């Protein structure tokens, strides 16, 4: 029996994500079209944040790429966010690759451009989980003078799409192991069960000093059960968000706002009340009691989110098989996870507010 | 057997079923007397002592 | 197949009176909690013996917080050696269409969203009791969707009277009561803080705004029956526009360029408006009777097609 | 699975050229079944509502997408129980809004700007099929409108794929879109006062100071006349749990576009599947 999958192509712009270096296998993260980005910053940032930030620091990687909805591979996106993981003995492994395959004349210099737009988005608050969205992964490509013709499956498991080449026709998912983090070990759970598969962003709100962390966490948790979770591991950043986050927004000092009394109006029959038709009259408005809440530099929500995450697939097996291999990138050893049969599905995004 | 009508379109409910029965036997019993007097059964016996 | 279905089998053990076995097949239609998503399970997983927390057998309202850890499975087939079951989480059949039953009082419609509540009414706690394997059974209820945000939020309001009648619904003119009994106070302060967190973060500086709203309600509700019909005769609105004539702040920092009302809506729907997720388990399941009725009658089957 | 709604004899000669027009666009049916007559798909069927009411009515009914058009019989195929086993149907753009590849679609009443058929005595509306992240934007601003009037000129600029939208090209929807903002507002006053009495000092604490503190135990785990307020928290989970259904619009289409152009525009078709 031959399952069913759905396959996608699409002709893209090689300067931020590379099949040639990334093998067949891989994930890719599709972007919005980057004439939206300056104006979303414009318009959902919080007060007294540089919206001409975000539009400054996507400029300068325009003019660094030169020496249009498009693409970025996983592999490129983990060694921009290098700087932030724990593992950094592999993590300086992975941008090792990065910079010594990816065809063009200082790619060095697109990951320290790339990782300040990433550090411009968190800052001018268009998060890129609003942005990044799920692209299949790579199964076969055609290669031209600067662009080149992906073919990726959108939906289904990645062990059924051909790959090209009748010596070698399949693809396993290939992953960094700097970002495939388990919470099968880490908890305990080593029972059978299928596992299902997640995409995690996490951030972290300062002045001039954010991050980025891209994961992906397999787990045998529903998508209804991982807030728990990602809380359990992620409780340092919600910490340094709610104190830190709420910066140049201008604090009542002191407060103004008494506590709401309409406990203690309600209970007295003496206190002065007004009809349907007497109210939105200045006379009889004003005999009532007047409340002014002034809710200014609070730590909203938006402001205090820490990480989010969406469904990326399943393994449907009774006990799901990792390996943890060492593959050579041209002349790159790499750390690599390898996962089998994955099953793809899609899922909107979910903020951890 | 519960018996089967076909419908057209996407198919909502069946699978064919079965029915065992089980009944419980209920017992009686009919009774009718007889009667022989001694006159009768040494005509019917034969000789005597 | 595997991405279309995925097929359970919990076994049945070898000691079964029969008794016990004749009750497993009036079980078809029933939601079952895996677990995991292993393809061989036993009864004594899925039964209240396997519910138990550390010696803890939990109440009606903790009952509820383990099963959104679990996976709702519906029963398709009983055969005598084992039960063949479907995880609604994973995939439905290849067709994509199980028959569910109707445990509850009520009927159901067309296009209905399904969520699943426990044995919670009074002449419903029917668990299904094996006494050969000492094993009891207990089936949730399907019910349409807007009883179950009702009857949650009857529960985790009784809960913080108790901190310090409700029992009583009503749908479609139908009277229905559920059953009173004491909670325990675990799972009730976890039912109160995914209140007031989803609660406090729907609470924006734009909110302000929406706020010298409540005196146009209150004068609207003299003149228009849709908003008469709105607010309540037990609201609290009503009783805030009589005492508190509020006034919004008149500048915002960095005004010009963000839009205050804006920021509250989507900071609204995505904290309070998910709220109804926060508390019981997702809609999974939604009914499409094809050409049947367009009403399905209590303890009666209904098709179902899986809802986002 | 293919459905065939059937039309009603005495055609006229322009009616089945608008018949002809709506090849690849949305249909919503009662139930799924063989034989399907016009007047149920109708906007006849609905009745007239108003956003509110379509919102509404557009969870209860099940979507179909049409294929090719037989002059005596529109043959769709639903979004349900067709789709998983077929591959791939073609969809139309009416919105103004270009799809991109991997988008989640769904579906929004006809806000911006009607196929009438004058012999058969009805009209047709149909939705939009734009992306999901937009959703939650067009009615989010629409209902942020409608607050003013019981604005600001970036409310109705929107960017997406480098296109801008202008959603005052304003009259009529005005009041069409009027019991979405009296159920969108009381639901956030009724919501923020009852935790104003619960909880009553959340607006007296000091912002960045005594709010923060208080904020970080209601994130921690290990801390564990009478005013109506117990039966208004019912009230208010019931009301606010409605509107987080009615206004979730949540995804029924994903483009995966093959062998054709990255990006959809308006008027073209998009290839369509949902499951993997």
């Amino acid at each position: 029996g031959s399952p069913r999958h759905h396959l996608t192509r699409q002709v893209i712009l090689t300067d931020l994500c590379q099949p040639n270096a990334d093998r067949a296998g891989t994930l890719l993260l599709a972007l919005r079209h980057p004439a939206d980005l300056p104006h979303l910053a414009h318009q959902r940032a919080p007060p007294g944040r540089q919206t001409e930030r975000l539009g400054e620091a996507w400029g300068q990687l325009m003019e660094a790429t030169a020496l249009r909805a498009g693409l970025v591979s996983f592999n490129f996106l983990v060694a921009a966010c290098a700087a932030s993981y724990d593992a950094r003995d592999a993590a300086d492994a992975v941008r090792a690759h990065v910079t010594a395959n990816y065809r063009g004349t200082r790619v060095g210099a697109r990951l320290d451009r790339f990782s300040e737009c990433l550090r411009a988005m968190v800052h001018t608050h268009v998060f890129p989980h609003e942005v990044m969205r799920f692209f299949g992964g790579l199964v076969s490509w055609v290669t031209q003078d600067e662009l080149a013709s992906v073919t990726a499956v959108c939906a289904g498991p990645q062990e059924a799409a051909h790959t090209g080449h009748p010596g070698r026709p399949r693809s396993a998912v290939i992953l960094p192991a700097c970002a495939f983090v388990d919470l099968d070990a880490e908890l305990g759970l080593g029972g059978p069960g299928a596992a299902f598969l997640y995409l995690v962003f996490t951030y972290r709100q300062r002045r001039d000093q954010e991050l980025c962390c891209v994961y992906v966490i397999k787990s045998q948790l529903p998508p209804r059960g991982l807030e728990p979770a990602l809380e359990r591991l992620f409780g340092r950043l919600r910490i340094t968000n709610t104190i830190h986050g709420t910066e140049d927004m201008t604090p009542p000092a002191p407060n103004r706002n008494p506590d709401f009394p309409l406990a203690g109006l309600a209970a007295n029959p003496q206190t002065p009340r007004c009809s349907a038709g007497q109210v939105t009259n200045p006379q009889f408005a004003d005999r009532l009691y007047r409340w002014q809440p002034d809710l200014r530099g609070r730590p909203t929500a938006r402001t205090c989110t820490y990480a989010a995450f969406a469904e990326l697939g399943m393994m449907p097996e009774d006990s799901p098989r990792c390996l943890h291999r060492t593959e050579r990138f041209g002349a790159v050893s790499v750390p690599v996870v390898i996962l089998e049969g994955v099953v793809w599905r899609p899922g909107e995004w979910r903020a951890c507010a | 057997h519960q018996p089967l009508i076909a419908r057209d379109g996407p198919h909502p409910i069946e699978q064919p079923t079965h029915n065992y029965m089980t009944k419980i036997i209920d017992r009686r019993a009919l009774n009718a007397a007889f009667s022989l007097a001694t006159e009768a059964i040494a005509l019917l016996t034969g000789e005597a002592l | 197949m595997l991405a279309d279905g995925f097929e359970t089998d919990i076994a049945i053990p070898s000691g079964i009176s029969r008794p016990d076995a004749a009750a497993l097949q009036r079980c078809e239609g029933r939601v079952v909690f895996l677990p995991t998503i292993r393809r061989q399970l036993t009864l004594a997983d899925v039964a209240h013996e396997s519910f138990v927390s550390g010696g803890v057998s939990p109440d009606t309202l903790g009952l509820l917080l383990a099963y959104r850890r679990r996976f709702p499975a519906v029963i398709t087939r009983v055969l005598p050696t084992r039960i063949v079951a479907c995880p609604l989480d994973v995939g439905l059949t290849h067709a994509g269409t199980v028959n569910l039953r109707n445990t509850s009082p009520v009927d159901l419609c067309n296009g209905d969203p399904i969520s699943l509540v426990p044995p919670v009414f009074e002449g419903q706690a029917t668990d299904v009791r094996l006494d050969s394997l000492d094993l009891t059974l207990r089936f949730p209820v399907p019910l349409p969707s807007p009883l179950a945000r009702e009857i949650v939020a009857r529960l985790v309001a009784r809960g913080i009277r108790d901190l310090n009648d409700l029992n009583v619904l009503y749908y479609n003119g139908s009277r229905l009561s559920l059953l009173a009994d004491v909670q325990q106070l675990g799972p009730v302060n976890a039912e109160l803080r995914s209140l007031v967190l989803n609660m406090v973060y729907s609470i924006t500086e734009g909110t302000t705004i929406i706020l010298t709203l409540i005196p146009r309600l209150f004068a609207l509700s003299a003149q228009d029956g849709y908003v008469n019909a709105l607010l309540q005769m037990q609201s609290v609105t009503r009783e805030a526009a009589q005492l508190i004539h509020p006034e919004a702040p008149a500048l915002m920092q960095d005004g010009e360029r963000r839009l205050p009302l804006y920021e509250a809506l989507v900071a609204w729907l995505t904290h309070a408006g998910q709220l109804g997720d926060t508390l019981a388990l997702a809609p999974v399941v939604r009914v499409c009777t094809f050409d049947g009725a367009a009403v399905v009658r209590s303890g009666d089957m209904a098709p179902v097609i899986r809802y986002p």
